[PDB]
């Protein structure tokens, strides 16, 4: 299919805020705390609700959207998790992950807690309502469940990209499971076939914490209308011809070239500038046990080191109390 | 609105290259300082420019200045985007903004 | 010493957030988000600042501070670390640790990121100042520092718990180093004797976060006045008798008594986990072997100092 | 302000043991709802009241009404502490609470 | 749709094999070793490799099978992992999961070895192939890969149930994960539309073990012919009556609630008898881990309190010594 | 072959109920052992029976016999199936059992 | 004391099995599964039994026996466990863990299933029959085990290493107990003093399991003839002098130096984990608070020692 | 039955050497090879050989044959056991092993 990127329906790093200290072209709601990297939706703390939607609705058939997200917790539970709604009105406070219930549009929700006590979380629902179907709170939308992949997205060493389509009818999502840097390694989770949502509606995310509590940041959020090749109209007179894109790229890739040399001997030039790796970063939760139990070990090594050198010490002094009364 | 004179600012350009690329030139050609722009403003680093990176370009924060209405930045890249952007893909390649 | 609880300089769980969205007796500034069981002074967001200060002065010349905290990263590397002040006036917003430069009084900095490179950190730094001396952030206050120390209090399994006490004109910091949930375990970490502060100021804590992102929770905070004995006068014949108190506490153990018999059959009337306990009893038993040897270190001592006086016969 | 008729309170009492207790008691004795009071609403669970756990029993919502000032509640729990707290060491015990 | 056993195409415990030690209708070969309860298809040995097929070709057009089985590992990491085959060729021995390359059917492969190195491992992938396709063992079968779900079927409490049903040219997995003993409660896993397989063919399973090792154990193996309800024909003119069907059934559950009963005082009437939970039997490998070092501390423990009673003697012997002068 | 004197075997149930269940008995009906034989020989616990249960049944192991051979086995399961199954099911119920 | 390997009587890795499929000098019988580094004397499977025995008898009047096995079952409950026997026949199958009953020599039993409900197990039981013994299976050999111990074997990180010594008529047990993976680190188990056993017989290793499963590997099995210092005969000027000795062994330790060398730029020229690293290193760290505390006792008995020979003076 | 030829073997040593080491050398001094065969056939690492490390190195596949006889190998072994080895320790050095 062709893809157009929307900007009013999408907002990147690393300037996602302004000077105000708002989205531009999103409202948020709730726990939510927009920066400039990522908005964290919701919070490592107790009881937390956040939700980020659109100002203007969205008129799109077919429609391509991208999530790149985090979910961090300490312990190896999460607590409700992230919702990615295409609605008819915008959400904002609610007791279903920090958005309002009976709504008319489709969501996907990262559930990360078993409220039903079937382990068969943390998994991908995506869930389709007409405004007067209340959602199964405390089964996870069992009964709703249109479609049900289950994937890992907690605490993963790089950010979890996925991408829901609806094309034809046809809602798509593919889930990069953030195990490698690459963008483009998208595997597919889920299929929705003959599915209705409303032409027009709102583009949101959304995320609350319950008991437990996981850090859920979004870093990216990007938007693209789909369109077929067939319905696509070509007017290809604004295209002057191929002699001036021959005439331009080449002198692009070369400007390109002769800054990076630019560049490469005052990367160097000056030692102020510092690196950092991505390893040290990710750490699971069994390796940090291990980790705590291995540095509690060295207060009994320090103190038995202590316990020996005490005996050394009176050792010597009954040696030396020996040759004195002969 | 992304103007003929606001791209060839040497001063702007000047000011974005510091601490980044220490080398501080007297003078550039405008096509060259217009390629440091169009790189400079893709933060990504996909060689291309969208709505997103010149809401940024536009709604600038240099060392004040009241900030630019919501409804201006829309009309604004709508403008741009409807002008540039001949292929319909929603980026902004630099031969589309060679042209301006 | 004697120790009495001041409320006003103190807060705690787990209602330390009111329904208005403040912490009583306590001014917040910055990026800290206040909680119903903790305040985040400084969240793992990139360049976050946050601060919590009193509002009314204190006025003691012996006091005591019980700082229960967590700092949690993702990496194995801190941000920038919590504060613990005594000051005169209120830093709020700030560039040393989320507070401001130029203070008059004490400072306790608890630094998890090494900017001297000295391999030193995490480190407590404890540094006085009266308000014309510049800290030195890029150095991690090392020709400031009155005393420093060597913890580490990241990622721990516990809430680190650390006791500040200004008694006779000597600063003493003890920290537990949060492997083990008694609270009353706390290990020598520095001191400083013969430190002139003001004589009344505002207590305070706040926090930073760098180019890394640590999470820097305070569970609770907790100052005591201290006095001595002779110092303090007696009341007498103000107190009630023994014998009603003996009255008295007999029927309340009688009720508590009761009342976990009549909790017990509503319990399982009307409807932790494996492996977590298992790290648990872990902990415990490295408790334990530390105990004992600790134990064994005083026998030890024992003896030797009764072989001491068996030398001069 | 910590009256002799608050803390006599059979509906208030039955509240906050909902939940917790389901066993809804008819009539009791004042002592014994003074009793369940005092255990109620020490949280820290060392049988000590203080001035936090004061100004959480006094200022709590409850099932709409206004915040009591900041500087009533600080008297009101300064005239509590000079009255029943005799010790001087800033807890309430129950020794102490019994006066009142 | 209508379900007939069929026994030709199935085996089950508790007497599994027979007094020659070889399973009714079934050849197995490599190293397999049937027991009365269950098949070892491939022990927790190195290099091992082993098949279970049936003799007899079976001709199904639509078809269930409901297989048991149990991957145990001491460590988390698997050796290679199941196969369930549908081939027209038995494959007694081979390099692909212990049977040979180049079949002609379908093929379940419970993949528990991350060969590709992507970490999207332990998973299910269904594989047709047509006789002249050679398995990609690098990379899992990424290619070939129909469907493929993911889920963990290693070190479950209790055994693993799937159910794989060929219907109208459309193969549905559906896997129990193994966390309750209840038998009918299967989740859906994949599902392939419109694959051609071969009319007549023999079904097999097949196991085998890398460097890494685990222990592959098949509990059961149950085979339906599946038929549409039209396609059926009923023939009502065979049955009797209902009236003989009420008379026997009545008596039927009669003799069971007296045998019930009869048992009843028997059981614990002879205290020989004993019974044993199924508790115990689970252990997780973090868990089995943290038993270990807490057991390891224990030497540290008796150590420590040997040498506090050492140091009570010496303490002692001082202590009675200072007398004796005076 | 599941004959009408196989099933009505006294001594092969009383062997088999033997350990099991500790009440040796002197006679029963032949509905009654047929029903304990019915009953015995499921192992799974369905209430039914099957080729792989009846294969148990026929080839058996009391305490020297020679073991018999699969077609033999598949012969006979396939006409006690042809002969007693009536509903097509692929199981035997107490029903269908109850005929022969 | 002097002690020859007997490569007769012993099997190893990495290339225990041949290609034939069956074990060099040993014949196994049951349900042995051997392979190419260990061999399953009886998988976890129910009622299996299983026997390695040597093929020639072995005439030794002083012996030691160095056996590393593995006992992992998935439940916190043994099966039967392992046996290792010195007989005078080869047992092979039987109902006395997988061997033979009525045997003429000695048995060492791991017992890990309480026949008896005494809570005394796993356990270790040394039994020496002379042939008209049955043994007491369901009491766990308690009437006749000459000596016994407690040592748990089962599921541990690392193989279980034993040592089984004959000398002067004397029969040692000492156990490692499979919590570190150095070799020469035994532990005392138990001792039989006195006891009379055929001269030559057969050495041999046999498993059993019961309703519960257990597999139970062995990685090795290391038999060594002992001497006496005085009895051995030495041969003088038969071996060569040191001067060759000492030109040889420095072009070896040069080669292999090379050989290190030439290793280094092919293994990263031609391309363990986290977690497994950490419960290492865990492990390691336990085994050096073991080795200080033996230090430290052995410090204090040498203090002891000291002041004995201080008192009759 | 380890001769003075079967050590001295280029093509053997080659072939063992083949995929760890990454060197095919054209010719070596024969104390160079053998000083490879003993490092090689020395799997436990303990610079010391054995009989079954001998009987390993003898009776090896190598890419039919025919297995040898138990009797011939014991037969090689002890022999090469009782002339090489003096010390009587039952392993082999290479302070033993350099005399054949
Ligand atoms: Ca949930
Ligand atoms: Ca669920
Ligand atoms: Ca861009
Ligand atoms: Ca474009
Ligand atoms: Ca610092
Ligand atoms: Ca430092
Ligand atoms: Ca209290
Ligand atoms: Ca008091
Ligand atoms: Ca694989
Ligand atoms: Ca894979
Ligand atoms: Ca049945
Ligand atoms: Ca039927
Ligand atoms: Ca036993
Ligand atoms: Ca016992
Ligand atoms: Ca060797
Ligand atoms: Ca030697
Ligand atoms: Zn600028
Ligand atoms: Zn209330
Ligand atoms: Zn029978
Ligand atoms: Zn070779």
């Amino acid at each position: 299919p062709h893809r157009r990127f929307e900007y009013k329906y999408s907002f990147k790093g690393p300037h996602l805020v302004q000077s105000d200290g708002t989205v531009p072209f999103w409202a948020h709601a709730g726990n939510a705390i927009p920066s400039s990297d990522q908005i964290r939706v919701a919070p490592s703390l107790k009881s937390q609700r956040g939700s980020v939607w659109t100002k203007t609705k969205a008129a799109f058939e077919n429609w391509e959207v991208e999530v790149t997200f985090r979910v961090t917790g300490r312990g190896r539970i999460g607590a409700d998790g992230l919702a990615i709604w295409y609605a008819e009105n915008q959400g904002l406070e609610g007791p279903v992950f920090g958005s309002a219930d009976l709504w008319n549009g489709v969501g996907i929700f990262f559930d990360s807690f078993d409220n039903d006590g079937k382990k068969n979380n943390p998994a991908i629902v995506i869930i389709g309502n007409n405004g007067q179907i209340h959602y199964d709170h405390q089964n996870d939308g069992a009964s709703q469940a249109l479609a049900s992949c289950q994937r890992d997205f907690r605490n993963k060493p790089y950010p979890v990209r996925a991408k829901i389509t609806y094309y034809q009818n046809t809602l798509t999502v593919m889930i990069n499971n953030g195990f490698t840097p690459d963008k483009n390694d998208y595997e597919f989770c889920a299929k929705v076939e003959n599915m209705i949502i409303p032409a027009q509606g709102h583009f949101g995310i959304s995320a609350a914490t319950g008991g437990l509590a996981d850090d859920h940041d979004v870093l990216s959020f990007l938007t693209f209308q789909l369109t077929e090749p067939g319905k696509e109209p070509p007017t290809p007179d604004k295209e002057i011809s191929e002699k001036e894109k021959e005439k331009y790229q080449e002198e692009f890739e070369h400007f390109q070239q002769e800054l990076d040399k630019k560049k490469e001997e005052f990367q160097k030039g000056h030692p102020d500038l510092q690196g950092q790796p991505a390893e040290e970063i990710f750490e699971s939760v069994g390796d940090r046990e291990l980790r705590q139990v291995f540095e509690g070990q060295n207060r009994i090594h320090l103190e038995i080191k202590q316990l020996n050198r005490q005996l050394d010490m009176i050792l010597d002094e009954q040696r030396r109390y020996v040759s004195s009364l002969t | 609105g992304l103007d003929k004179n606001t791209v060839h600012d040497q001063e702007h350009i000047m000011e974005h290259l510091e601490g980044v690329i220490n080398k501080p030139e007297a003078e550039m050609s405008p096509q060259e300082l217009q390629l440091h722009y169009f790189k400079m403003h893709d933060y990504d680093g996909n060689n291309l420019l969208d709505g997103l990176e010149l809401s940024t370009a536009i709604t600038h924060v240099h060392k004040q200045a009241p900030l630019m209405s919501e409804d201006e930045l829309i009309n604004i890249i709508d403008g741009v985007l409807r002008d540039d952007d001949k292929n319909n893909d929603g980026y902004i390649d630099y031969a589309e903004f060679a042209k301006s």
